Formats: C-alpha cells, structure tokens, sequence
C-alpha cells in the first residue's frame, strides 16, 4: 500500500559493532493519517539474519549479537575476495504481520557490503567521500498527492568513527523551487503538493555544512528529483470534430481517406503492456451491417513534448479505412459517429465526438464516344504493339479487375477468307487496368483480303459481369519489300550486343521489324548502358510486362532472373546498371565493357 | 569447466541423483527443503557452459530452467577461468600486422581478412544474404542475415574479427574511416527499421529468446562501470567487456556506433512513450551509450 | 592430371580487374598455368599434324587444355560510395589438365 | 554445353595422317570446333582483360576449350607389308565446352 | 517359322503335353509306340530356330537331344523359309558401291567396310584380339579371336561381309588383291597350327561343340552338287550356300584359300595316315575342294 | 562277316511294274568255302516294306505287288516334290536269321528314287548315260586274300526299254592289270590274289561293247580301284641300333638327347583311335629305381610315301628325355635297352632291339684359380653396372639355380669408416646364372676411406648347400668435380626425348653419368628408332634384366606395360619400333616424329 521512494537502502558496515546500534531508518509514506505503519523484516530463512533485529514501530535497525572473525567466515557469496556482498528485505502493514504476509506485498532490497576491516582513522578521509557516496539514486513523486519526509542524508560510517564535531544541510542555488531542509532530524523535506503539468525536473544543488576549527566547510553536490504524472487532465481539441470522406475510384480494402486527432495532457506508457493508463477505447453506435461489414477504424498514438509549454505529453490519432473490396454500381450517403473514452479519468466528462462525411458513389463501365481504330505503318514482327485500350478513367481504378476479349464481325466465309482473322492477338495487364494488342500471324498480311479487318471489343467486369463494346478496324498497308524467302521464324534482338547488328536485324517485339539501340555514355556503373531493345518504351522500363513473359528472347532485361557475370547493380529482377555495353543471351547475361 | 548437459546424462544414472531430480522437478513445480541439499552438491548446481562448440540451446536451457524457476544479475555463459583466455585474447594487437599508423585502421582490418581464408569466407556469407533483395516491399531476409552474422563473430579469429569492428580513427564524422566503421554491419538490413520502439519494450524482446539473454547477461556482468580503479570498470578485464559486447551481434540487441562526437552506442530503439518510467530507460541506456570501461577498452584496442 | 599446370598467385587490387568498382580493398587471385603434354592422345597428335600441313584452312580445334574444374569462395567488399557488391566463381581452387 | 561447338567431319586417307603407315585403306575422322563464349565466367573475363593489358609478361592461362568428352571405337587395318595395326581414341563421338 | 525353347514352355502347361514328355524322356532313355504320336503333333517335333536373335544354345540342345537320341542327312538350322532372305540377300551386289571395275574388289570392300560403324566396329574387335602377343611362346589367344570372327559374321550386315570375304579379282598368285582375300580372316591366329590333323579327326571334333556342329550340317545340306541343272546345286539357290560356308568361320572348321590356280577351299587338315579311308576322307575334301555349286556361287557375287 | 566291297547300291524304278520281277541281287564275299549264304531283309518297321520280296538264298529282289497312282502318295519322304527318296537296308547270314539277327550285324543302305512315270521312249536317249550312271563309287579290295567276283554292271533301267539288243563290256587300255570280264553274268571279276606292297592304285578304263545296225558303238569310261594293307610285314632298321648320349650341363626336365628309328612296311591308321594296328608299344625291362624315375621315353610316328618304291610307309621315332631336375653331384654310366614289338604281326619275329649310351657326370661348383678385381672410372650414379660374376662354365648351366652374396673382411671398426660399405650392392639373374653389381649410395665416396674395399663374394647352390668365395676389391678413383650441392636426388634419362638433353644429364643407371643417346634413321617404323638410354647395353636389348626391374624410370623401354601412343610396333612388352624420336614418361610413352 504505502509505496517507497526509493528501493535501494546502501551502507557500510565493518568489524568491531555492538549489539543494540542503530544502523539505518526507513520511512513510508501514507496518503491519509488513520492507517499507521509497523515494521518488520523478511526472508527468514538464511542464518546470519538471526543477528539483526529491529523495531516493530519506530522503524530503525539494530543489531542483536557483536562481531567476530570466524563470523566472517561463516559468510559465503559467490566469490571469496573482498567485498562480500549480500541482501536483505523488508515490508511493512499497518497490522502485526505473519511469516505469510510479506511475500504477498511489493518489499525492498537492501545491499550492504561487509570488509573485514575495524574502524578507520578518520583524520585521513577527503572532501568529496565526506557527506555523500560515490554513485547516488534519483528517487521520485507524484503529482497531486500529499506532501512528506522524503530521504535520510546522514551517513553512519562517517558518523560514528568520528563524533567530535556536527554537521547539517542546506538546500543551495534554487529560484524558490519546493523543497526545505528540517534540523531537528535534518531530513530532505517536500513544501506542498505539486502539478507535473506545471513543472517536470527539478535540478538542486545540495551542500553540507560542517563546522570546522579551520575554517567553514561548504561541499557541494547535485541531485534532480522525478515526477509521477496521474490522469487529471481530460482530453480536448484543436479545430473541429469533422472530415470529408470520398469513395469514386479507389474500392481496394485497406485504404484510408480520413485523418482526426485527440490531445490528452497526461502521459500513456507503453510497457508494460497489461495497463490501462490514458489508454483511449473506441466504440461505435451504428447498426447497419453494409457499413459495418464494409468499414475500418484505425488506432496509432504517439506522445509529443513540443505544444504543452516543452512539456511531455500525449496524442491520439484516428483515421479511416474500409474492410472489404467493394462493389461498382453501390451508392450511399451518411455520417458515421465514432466516441471514445477515457476510462482512467474519475471525472464527469471523460468522452469526445467525431463525425465522418462518407460518400460512397458508383462507377460507370462503359467506353467513350470515340471509338478505338488502330492502325499498323508498316510489315510487322510477333509479339509487337500497337495500341492500348482501357475505359473511361481507366488510370485511377484499383481494386477493379477487369477482362478484355475481341470477336470478329463477319461470322462465317469461306475459310481462306477465315484465315485472315489469325494476324491479331490480345493481351491483359492487371497493373493499369488496360488491354494491349499484338500481332500473332506474319504469314497471313500477304493476302490483300487481310488488308481490313473488323473486331467487336468485349470488356467484362468479374465481379458484375457487365459488359461493354465497340468497333475496331485494323489497316496494314505495308507492301512487302522482297522478303518472302523468310519463313515464320526470327531471331532475338537481345543478343546482338552491339549496333550495326541491331539495326539490321528482323526479330521479336519489332513493330517496323528493326529493334532498337540505345547508348549509355558514363564513367563507370551507370544507369544508362547501352544495349538492344525490341522497343524502348517498355523493355528497359525496370520490370515487365504481360507481353515481356511469353517469351524469353524478348527483352530479358527486365524480366530475367539467373545469375549475371561482369559490373552490375541488379534490385530483385533485371539489370539496373552494367558497366558498359551489356548484352543477354537465352536468360544468361554478361554486362562488360568493350575497349575495342 | 565442464559442460551441463554431460552433468545430466552422469546424474540421469545415479538412482539417488535423478530419483531426487524427479522429486524436485515435482517439488517446484508446486521434504523438499532437504532435497535442496543433494542437488546442491551434484556438479550440475555449477554447471557453466561457454563458446566454441555445438551444443548450447540445450545447456542453456537447462540452466535457465534451474535458476530461472528457483538473470543480468548471476549469469551461467561464462565460467570464471575466462581471465586466461582473456589476456592472452589481449595479445592479437602484437599479432595483427606489421603495417600500422595509417590514415584508416578499418579499412587495414579489411585488408587482413580479405586475405585469410577463414574471416574472408564467413564475411561474405553473413554480407551477401543481407544484401539480397527478395522482393519489392523487402530488401532483405534479416533472419539469414542475424544468425550468419552470429556465427560469423563466434568462430573466425579475434585477431581478423575485432579489428573491423573497433578500428579507431580520427575524430569527427565524414572521414572516409567512419563510414566503413558504421557499415561493417550492414545497418539498412540489420539495424534500421520502419519505427523505433522503446528499449524497454525490446529489453523485454530479447528476454524470451535464448540467446540474446545470455548474451545480454554477459554485457553488464562484464563492463560495469567503477570509478575507483584506473581501469574504469569492476573486475579489471579490458577483453572481457570486449567479448561480451560482440556476443550480442546479430540478436535482437544489433547495436552500431551512432553520430555522436564521442564513442556512444545505443540499440535501435529511445526513450519515447515510457512515461514514469525515464529513469529506467535512462539507466540502461547510459549504463550503454556513455561509460568509462567500455570506452577504456575500446581504446585500448586503438593504440596497437 | 599433368603436373606442370600449376595452381600460382598474385596479389593485385580490385580496381586492377577493370570492372568498375572504386574501392581500396584488395584481393588473392589464384590461377592454373604450365604444360599439359604429358596427357596427350593419338587425337591430339592428328590435330597438330594437320595444323602444321595447313591442310585444314580456317578451321582450328582446341589440343588439352589446363583449365580449372572448381572454383574458390565468394567475396565481398564496399565501394567508395559505400555500396557492396559481391562476386562468385572468381579464383581457382584446383587445377586439371583437360 | 554451347551449341556453336559442334562435330564436323571429313574424309581422309589414312596416309594423310602421316603416321608411317602404308596402306589404301580409308576412314571416316571426326572433330569439333566451334565458339564457348556463352559458358563463360568472371574468371575468364579477368583473363582476357589482363592479356589485353599485357600486364602479364609471358603466362597465358587458358580460357574455355571445346574439347571432346569421349572417343569414337577402336579401328584396325592392313599396312602394305601385310602387317595389321590398330588405333586406339582417335576419333570424337561427343565434345562439350570444358 | 517359331522357336523351340518358346514351344517347350508352351508344353511345359498342358498336363498331356509335359505327363507324356516325360514319360517319353524316360522311354527313350532304355505303350511308348502310341506316345510318339503325341510329340510329332505337337509343334515342338517341327521346331527350328534361326540367327540374328541372342538364345540359341538352348534351342540347339533341345533339338539335339531329340533328334539325335531318336547330323548332316536331316538339319535343323534352317527352315525352308530362308529362300525369301535368300533371294533378297542375292541383291546387294547392287547395293554395295557405284565404283566398280578397279584392278582389285578387295580392297573396295575393305574400304566400304571402314566407312559404315558397324562393320568398322566389330572387324576391329574380331582383329585386335588375333594380334595380341601375350607371351613368347603364344603368339594371340584364339579363343578370343574366333568367337569375335563368329560374331562379326553373325551381325554386320551382308553387303559389307561378304565382300571382303569373296572379293574376285584377276588370276594367279602374287597379285596384290590374293593377298588380302587370303589375309582377310589373319591364318597365321585363326587358320595355322604347328600340325597338320587328318581331317576326319577334326570332323569329330567339330562334332562335340554345340555351334560348328550345325554350322557344318549347313554345309553339305546348301552346297550340294548335282550337275543336271545349269545352276549346278541341288537347291537352285546361290546365296544359300554363300550363308552356310561362311557360318562355318570361327568354329573348328575355319578355311581359307588355298595357294591354287582355281578356287579350292580345304581345311586346315590333310588325308594322311587315313589308311584304308583314304575314300571318306577324300570324298569330304572333293566336297569341300572342287565343286561346281560353290565356284558358281563365289562366282556370281563377282560379276556385279 | 563277309564283308561288303560297296556300300552303295543304286537304281531308279518307275511306275507300271509287275510282281514276281527281278530288281537287283547283291553279291557277298567269303574267304572259305564252307560258309555258305544266305540273304533276306531288314527294316520291318515301316508298311511299303511289304510289298518287296527277297530270295532266301540266291540273292535276288523282286516285287510282290503292283504299282498304282494311290501308292504314290501314301509314300511321303520329307518334302512333297518328285523325286522321292527311299532307304532299306539289308543282311546276309550262313543260316536263317530271326527279326533280332541284323540289328547287331553290319549292314548295307539301299538308295532308290522313286518317279510317277511310266517307262520312256527308248530311241530318245544320250549315248553317255546309256551304260553307266551319272557318278560312280570305287569299291575296295584287301591285300593277300583269295579272289572273286566284285560287281554288277547292269543297269535295269536300261534294258527293258529297248530289249531288242545285246550288251557285252571289257577292260580298255591295259598293259598287263590282272582284272577281267566275264560273259555268262558279265561281272567285273579279279584275276587272283595281289599284294599291295607292290602296286597301291589301278586306273582303269572301261567300255561297254555294244552292237548297232548303223555301226558297232564304243563308249569309254574310267575310275580306279583301291587296296586295304593288312599286317604281313615286320619292320627293320636302317643303319645302327645305338646311339650316344651325354648329361654335362644340361640337367633340366623336358630335355632330349637321342634320336632313334625304326620302320614297318604297312601303314598306321589315326582315326579312328580305338584301334590297335602297326601301332607300337614300347616297354622296359630295367629295375632301377633311380634310372626308372629319372629317365623318360618319348613316341612319335608319322608316314612316309618317298623310300618304298613311292609307297605309302610308315616310320616311327623314339628319342630320350628325362623326367625331373636332377643333382649335380652324380655319375653313373650304363646301358638302356628298350624293346617294341608289333603286336598286330601274327609272325615268330615282330620285335627289334635298341641300346642308349648313357653317361651321367657331375659338375664343380668352383670359382677360377683367378679373382675378380673391378673398378669405377669415374664418379656414379645409382642402379649404375660395373661387373657380371659366374662359376665357371657359367653359360652353359640349365636346370641351375645359384644364389649369389658378399661379405665384408673387415668385420667392426668405428661407425664413420662402417659406412663406407653402403656404396656397393648385388643383383640375381636367372636366365644367364650369373650374378650383376651395381652402386647404390653416392653420399659414401666423398670420404677418402672408402676409396678402397674388400669383399668376400659367396655363392651358393641351392639344392646342394654348396659354397664358394673368393675376394672383390672395388676401388674408385673419381674426383668430385664441383658437384657437392646435389643430394641424393637424380632424373632419369627416358624422357629428355632429345640429343642435347639427354648428353648433358645425371641419373639413372649412368656408369659415367651421362646417359647415352642414339640417332635411328630410316623412313618409317624401324627397329633403330632414336631415344635416350643409361646404358645402350641392355636398356633396348629385348628382356628386361634385373636391375630394370627395380626402377620405373630406368629404361621402360624394355620393361614397360601401359598404352603407348603415336606410330610403333610392339610384341609383349617393350616398343621394337616407333615411328620417330620416340620417347617416354613414368610409364607412358608416345613414339612421334619431330618435323623439326
Ligand atoms: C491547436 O489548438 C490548440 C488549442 O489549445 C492551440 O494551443 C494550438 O496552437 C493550435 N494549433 C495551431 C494553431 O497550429
Ligand atoms: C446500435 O444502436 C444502439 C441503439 O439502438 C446503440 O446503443 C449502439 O451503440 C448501436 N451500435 C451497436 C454496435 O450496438
Ligand atoms: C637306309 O637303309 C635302307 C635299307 O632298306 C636303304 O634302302 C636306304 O637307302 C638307307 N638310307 C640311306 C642310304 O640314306
Ligand atoms: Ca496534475
Ligand atoms: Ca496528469
Ligand atoms: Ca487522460
Ligand atoms: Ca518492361
Ligand atoms: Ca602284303
Ligand atoms: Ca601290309
Ligand atoms: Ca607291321
Ligand atoms: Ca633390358
């Protein structure tokens, strides 16, 4: 009940002590006077505890046997080298307390170190050891609580070897800072009550008065004491208690749009994690299951030291996200109310109200107007591009998933006249919500009844399954320039590592049938190394695309995954830099640099 | 000294050795005053295991299990015959290399193990997985790279090892030195991360696994601070701090040296949000960032 | 199996590899070289015959050679702007005629 | 493994083999020749970097060579004395870069 | 047609079939008239096997036992289905090679034979064997050598063998092409001895081996003479015979040609000390020496 | 018992044939009158056989039925086509024999062909196949015995398609052969008895006499008759009946050292090998142990044709061998007498008588009344040779082995002067019986105390345990030109592969130390094929020695077993010509041309 200040209680303790010696006083504190203290000692189960005894009321310890050397013997810890440590432990109630009542209630240790020595001449002692130890405690208080005695500051090594002269205390150096000094028991003494909301350290500078025939001795040593916050302090607000929500194009689960705080003076440690301490709980008052099922509330505090006059305090944080991937053709409007409390404030008022401005619409599947009519320059190569197809607002979807397919518009002919519809392939990237379009067949182009086509574009959202289309024609009028010999097979451009080769080579991903050629000037390892591309749009971009996994020989760069031999920075996939004019071959690849 | 786990199998023959093991393990778990006595005496009571081996999960265990139920304060990892090993665990300066006052000692540690065929092997085993990026939301695998670093700093020789991670040099920060002393650890992978929490919060972290305890238990064992001595510290061991902050590599305690003028160390992680509670967080911290014994031995290293 | 192609080893920088990187650090690259006659086969004496016939015009296939069959360690080390890289199958560890 | 380094092969006396014999007996030789640049490794990049530098006086170490991993069947024949010969691992019957 | 050995498992299952094979075993061995009648129906009694396949000893000894318990007069070895091999295997003179009409064919087919990898293959494995000195007093072991002959003349194809073998080429003795046609089958291993044995000594011989045997009872069977066709055979088939003479090589009976002006052939042996049968022995000599049948075949081969 | 002078009697039938019609009769020859014949069949088994029917006595076949079309058929012989082959068989005893009487008996095969045709016209026939068959056989005849008929040279075929005429026959071309013809049967028949040791072949050249309108027809064919050699003559020697015989120095098993003949007029049938005639057996009529089980016979017999008037005879051979390896500490003289008798002469004499002049005498093991006193010329190599040491009359040993050793004479002195006996060494051939010595440490000469040395070489006989010595001194009076830095470590000499090299090296089996160099020219494989040898004496000779045999990098040329490579010839072991400037390395070598 009665907590302590402090839980080390340190002296010294040497050979040639007698029985009934006080040695040392501990104090408790009490909140109110009706509960009046009683002290007793614990961990009775070692031997050499036999010795000590001590005052049931008073609260001082004293001795109940002398000192001799085989005593020292008798004591065993750890090592047998000088210093011997051991440890003690006490308690205290208001009641007489039985050998079961201590190990029940929070105690204190106490270390003292035992030597082997007598008395010491006390005429060789220096300044600094004479009134204070080597290391010291910093103990602490609580903010809004009943004032008291705090620390003993007499020491009883320095005390008892030499008792011809008396010494005494001051507080020094302070702007009218709480504190006092009592000489009746020269005890370090609290003026009043306090609020850490007002002050939080307390730097002293403490002295010892000593009286001295040749001259006054003043030594000066320093200390701070600590501060115990306890919520008395509710929350409050900066601005207002609204924020303006919006859903059109982003239905993904786990997106946020709102962003709302609290502020509470007070402080919310975060271990040990069993508390309740400033800690807010949000509850919400809505029934509907749509919103409920549909909607997501997010928790994150930090504490902030900078808006509270320099002083530590707290802050919630609250903001909006969605639960599940949501629907396309829903629309709704309302406020969400979400409270919090602050269950460790016995206080009337201890709440908040936020409000949410949700509006939730729907999208419309459907193309433009326009239509889409491509058209290719000249005789083309497989696994080449022409052109992009998407929706209205097809950039700013995300959690839509959507299909593309094409058909042809003359149903059935003649097959020789079928087999014109076998030039032209499709392709589906679920990364922009698009569809990319490539030539399949070479061999079909030269017939002149392929020279117009006519598709019928079908874009189907999964979920819904709706539907939406239009006209697309495609046109080749590139006369073929003496080339029939070639059958349908072309090598890879990724290989050539160097540039006449690849511009004079018919391969994969070539739209006018040459790949292209860049060249990376630099000193060293650079982003930009030069190498040979089907179309530099897309090859060196960094990643790949739907197209750039069908085959192998079309762009490794940025698609390939087995290891690299030369300079080289790679991230998880492809090159990022090569020292120099890098080159690939069937997903093996050498980045070097050429001196010729 | 001798190991637990061979104490174990010796008194698991006794019948009145592991009869009373039996009895005990019931008796804690809820006479048996007087079966304390015979425990006591049996070289288990004191067993102490150490490095080098590969069987230490199960020692460890063991004790903690002895002790824990009946750990900075007594800790097992380290017998104290460690002295002898300690001093001459002092010598590696004298055996390091010839070649010395120069502008940088890290990159001379650099040197020296990309010519041995041991720290070189190990160091690029602990880099390379550290350095793999294995997805786009990633940058690398920490587990592999951890425990390859652990095993890294348990085997290869002191004389190659220390060397790259206490090189001195001059003072200030952007000397080309200071860079490579801060990065032999490869921070992005093993010491950053999103959010910083409490120490506390980590203190508790590592007290569940079972190694950064005892390689925790080994640091404020070893580098207590003592003004009295010249030395600095308690039991008058410049190598011994020096072992026990390089054990704790690679668990969840990664230290590295931070941007401050002088030599201060910190796990990632501050004294936020701990609330009352600053004057424990300031305690562990300072007894890590700023004292003498670990400066003193850090320095000794320096002046070879 | 020859025991004149011998594993030797010289100590060199790593910017002396050419490949790049700006860094101090340095390295032991070890390598095969010497005769490998000893192994030779009646295959191995045709070629040499018909080399030095000129008989063949342009075409010129391999005699032995002395290449190595396994390869050291990986390496690791930093860059100047303090960047790692690693390099694999770089050093020979023993050495064959083949 | 690479696909350049080939087998190829042409029609011959056995007198253009120079070998002593006399006879009007013929055969069928075998052989590869072709490139391996795609099997290569960091090591044979160094070597061929610091043979263009000339930094190494004299030592040439060898880089990938197409050689033959195993030899066709024996072969016998009558010489013009009426004295039979045999020869042994004369001809490839599958070579790879090694 | 089919084999024996899968007739004696087919045999081995019917209860009559094996009750009364082993009744018979026993009768032949010292009610058993009436038993004949069940063995001649079954297809056992007409079994006859063939070459080209690797099970053959089994077959040969089955049909032995039979037949000899109740060599030349009656043969096994061949059906009466080989004329269709026969009459094909008569084409390969057009098969062999365009080039033709050289000053010796010898050479020509030993040339075909070093460029396919077959007959290349095992001429050299029938060859090496027959010149490996393996001591000072031996000069090859023969074993070897003529088990590698038999199997070559089992195995590589016919367009390329027999050629080599009766190669035509320009009268007399002396002539580059007669050394090579005598040389083909290396005599001083496989064909000489220090003695000379009177041949019917060696007509039983051959007797007891299981292979000569029935590569003899080909002979007389095939080449048998008869003048009142134009061909000059019985059987009026010319590669018949060109098989049967040359599955003789290898076995004890290996010919050669001798050193006279027309083609003879003669074994090694000799009809002296024969006594009183100097007919038998002269007989099979005639037989074997001077015929028209094996002149014509030998002679049709060369006029391609 | 009457023996057949054929085995072959042959005809064809046809169809249309009546019973109760003579076929064929088959003549049987008796030596004596009194036992008189009689013929009958054999081969009851199969059912055509009832239908043939034989005379008891007289010896002629008839038929008991008539032919028709059905019994064509029922007469199967293997393959369905004509013409159809039958088999009877046949025996004639002096009284009437039981079905069990002719299955022990010799027996005769009856080979007739069976046609489906009628009997053809006979003004179409060919004069050459009118009165004789297409082949013929040659009967046999036995030498000394009594005369008869021999054989029938009617053919029934013939005869009853053109009845009309006559047919007669006779002997054509004949200076004085007893043969004739008769005219009641017209049986070729033999004049009287003959004797084969005159005459051994008769041609002959017969003619059938018959009679035409258009003009008498002659037409001649031929064949010969042969003769069977009983016994009737005992051999006889030419020259003497003694031989000399000597054992000196040769007393291996296996060796021969007589030569003795004999001869016997008849001939000695091989096969088949059950047989007993004018085949020699040879015994002993000597006691002694010792002789007996020390001295061997050997037999070998052949046929000569050349000194009996061109008559084919018989010649056996007898020399002498002896049984095991023998002492040399023996002498005996005597004489072997060895008899053979010709157990198949029916005569009083049908032995002769040899003699063996045997001298048996022992050997001295003893060295020459001179010593052996060799030297070195100069400063050795290890596995070097300097002398060859035997017994006297040491070539000529067989049956021999001798072990050779040496001592030496000064038995303890100091350790230091001890060691100067580790510079010399011993070797054992078998093959020339003589004993090979050769350095074996260098690190001993370079002290002035071993320039001279004594041994006591001992040899030793195996079997006998007898000894002999005399004294060795070795003294070496080569310099040490400037050489100490070498230790005990020196390449060989078998792969310098070339002239500069090799002259200017130190090592293996160098006397002089310089291995020696040869220059083979030629064009193309030769047995002087140039290399580099230690010592030209021995390293190419043939067989290795041995000393060869202790190194693998002395000589392999001789001794070597692995692969070799390149143009050569080689027997068992070791290269006799390689094509080139051949050379080696530790076990593997390759025989090349140097075009340079
Ligand atoms: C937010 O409101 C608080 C109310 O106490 C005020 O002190 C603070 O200055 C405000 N923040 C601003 C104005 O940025
Ligand atoms: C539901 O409505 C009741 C009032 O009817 C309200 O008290 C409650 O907070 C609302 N939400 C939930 C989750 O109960
Ligand atoms: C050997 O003696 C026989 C005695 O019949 C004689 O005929 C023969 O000529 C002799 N051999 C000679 C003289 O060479
Ligand atoms: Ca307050
Ligand atoms: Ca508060
Ligand atoms: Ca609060
Ligand atoms: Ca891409
Ligand atoms: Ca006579
Ligand atoms: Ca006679
Ligand atoms: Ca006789
Ligand atoms: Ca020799």
């Amino acid at each position: 009940g009665l907590y302590f200040p402090q839980r080390l209680y340190t002296e010294n303790i040497y050979v040639g002590q007698q029985q009934g010696s006080p040695l040392l006083q501990v104090i408790s504190m009490r909140e109110f006077p009706t509960e009046r203290p009683y002290f007793f000692l614990c961990s009775h189960r070692d031997a050499f505890t036999s010795w000590f005894h001590i005052d049931e009321a008073s609260g001082v310890l004293y001795l109940n046997k002398t000192l001799e050397w085989s005593d020292f013997s008798s004591l065993r810890s750890g090592s047998v080298r000088s210093p011997k440590d051991l440890t003690l432990k006490v308690g205290v109630s208001s009641t007489p307390p039985m050998k079961v009542m201590c190990t029940i209630l929070p105690t204190v240790e106490v270390k003292l170190s035992f030597i082997n020595d007598t008395a010491p001449s006390c005429g060789q002692v220096e300044l600094s050891t004479l009134c204070f130890p080597e290391k010291i405690s910093n103990p602490h208080i609580t903010e809004n609580r009943e004032p008291g005695a705090l620390r003993q500051l007499r020491r009883f090594t320095h005390m008892s070897i030499c008792p011809n002269y008396t010494i005494s205390y001051g507080v020094v150096a302070g702007s009218s800072v709480p504190f006092a000094v009592d000489d009746s028991t020269s005890e370090l003494v609290v003026t009043a009550q306090v609020d850490r909301e007002e002050k939080e350290v307390y730097h002293l500078d403490i002295v010892c008065m000593v009286r001295t025939e040749r001259n006054l001795e003043e030594v000066f040593r320093s200390l701070h004491v600590n501060i115990y916050d306890e919520d008395d302090n509710s929350p409050y607000v900066n601005g207002t208690d609204t924020e303006d929500v919006l859903v059109e194009f982003d239905r993904s689960e786990g997106t946020v749009f709102g962003t709302l705080f609290v502020y509470d003076r007070d402080t919310t440690p975060v271990y040990p994690t069993n508390q309740v301490q400033n800690k807010l709980v949000g509850t919400l008052m809505t029934n509907d299951s749509w919103i409920k099922n549909n909607f997501a509330i997010e928790h994150k505090f930090r504490e902030e030291k900078a808006i509270f006059g320099n002083v530590r305090g707290t802050v919630h944080e609250y903001k909006l996200k969605l639960s599940q991937n949501l629907s396309v053709t829903e629309q709704r409007s309302f406020l969400l109310g979400y409270l919090v409390n602050d269950t460790t404030f016995p206080g009337p008022e201890g709440t908040v109200l936020l409000h949410f401005n949700v509006t939730v619409l729907p999208v419309p599947i459907r193309f433009s107007n326009v239509t889409y009519s491509f058209t290719v320059s000249q005789k083309a190569t497989t696994y080449s591009q022409i052109g992009k197809v998407c929706v209205e607002n097809c950039q700013k979807f995300k959690g839509i998933d959507v299909t593309y397919q094409l058909e042809i518009v003359d149903r059935n002919i003649t097959a020789e006249a079928q087999s014109c519809y076998w030039a032209v392939s499709l392709a589906q990237n679920p990364n922009d919500n698009t569809g990319v379009l490539y030539v399949n067949d070479t061999k079909v182009l030269r017939r002149p009844e392929c020279q117009e086509l006519e598709y019928v574009v079908i874009a189907q959202e999964q979920q819904n399954k709706l539907q939406a289309k239009t006209q697309l024609t495609v046109s080749f009028q590139g006369e073929a320039d003496s080339l029939r010999t070639d059958e349908p097979r072309f090598p890879a451009c990724a290989e050539k590592r160097q540039r006449g080769d690849c511009e004079a080579t018919r391969g994969l991903g070539a739209p006018t049938g040459r790949c292209q050629w860049r060249q990376g000037r630099d000193k060293g390892i650079s982003k930009r190394y030069s190498t040979c591309s089907p179309n530099l749009g897309t090859c060196p971009d960094g990643y790949c695309d739907a197209i750039e996994s069908k085959n192998i020989s079309i762009c490794p760069q940025d698609c390939s995954s087995e290891a690299i031999i030369g300079g080289y920075e790679r991230d998880l996939y492809g090159i990022k830099a090569g020292h120099g004019t890098c080159y690939c071959f069937e997903g093996k690849c050498f980045c070097e640099r050429d001196e010729p | 000294r001798l190991d637990c786990v061979k104490a174990n199998e010796l008194c698991l023959k006794e019948p009145g050795c592991s009869s009373k093991y039996r009895t005990m393990r019931q008796c804690v778990a809820g006479e048996c005053r007087l079966v304390l006595d015979a425990l006591k005496q049996s070289p288990l009571y004191n067993c102490r295991c150490k490095r080098g081996m590969k069987k230490e999960k199960n020692c460890l265990r063991i004790y903690w299990g002895i002790y824990q139920h009946l750990l900075l304060e007594d800790s097992p990892y380290e017998p104290v015959n460690s002295r002898l090993s300690d001093i001459f665990r002092l010598a590696p300066i004298y055996s390091g290399e010839p070649a010395l006052a120069k502008e940088n000692n890290c990159l001379n540690a650099a040197k020296a193990c990309n010519l041995n065929d041991t720290c070189k092997k190990y160091r690029s085993a602990y880099i390379s997985p550290c350095t793999s990026r294995v997805s786009t939301a990633e940058v690398c695998n920490k587990r592999k790279c951890h425990k390859a670093l652990r095993q890294f700093f348990d085997k290869v020789p002191p004389k190659h090892s220390y060397g790259m991670l206490y090189c001195s040099c001059p003072l200030g920060d952007q000397s080309a030195c200071s860079e490579r002393r801060r990065q032999t650890i490869v921070p992005a992978c093993s010491y950053e991360d999103k959010e910083r929490p409490n120490c506390l919060t980590l203190q508790v972290s590592c007290k569940t696994n079972y190694i950064c305890r005892s390689r925790l238990a080994d640091f404020f064992t070893n580098c207590q601070p003592e003004p009295l001595s010249l030395s600095g510290c308690l039991k008058e061991n410049y190598a011994d701090c020096l072992l026990s902050y390089s054990g704790l590599i690679g668990t969840v305690m990664t230290p590295n040296y931070l941007r401050s003028p002088k030599i201060s160390v910190s796990p990632f992680c501050d004294c936020s949000s701990s609330g009352n509670s600053k004057e424990e967080c300031d305690r562990f911290t300072e007894f890590f960032t700023d004292n003498a014994c670990l400066r003193n031995a850090i320095q000794a290293f320096g002046n070879g | 199996q020859g025991r004149g192609c011998l594993l030797k080893e010289i100590h060199l920088n790593v910017t002396d590899l050419d490949l790049g990187y700006r860094t101090k650090e340095e390295l032991i690259f070890r390598y095969c070289s010497g005769p490998c006659h000893d192994a030779e086969t009646n295959y191995d004496k045709i070629l040499n015959n018909l080399t030095h016939n000129k008989k063949l015009d342009k075409d010129t296939p391999s005699r032995t050679c002395c290449r190595p069959i396994a390869f050291d360690d990986d390496i690791s080390f930093l860059d100047d702007s303090l960047e790692y890289h690693t390099l694999k199958k770089h050093s020979a560890k023993k050495c064959a005629c083949v």
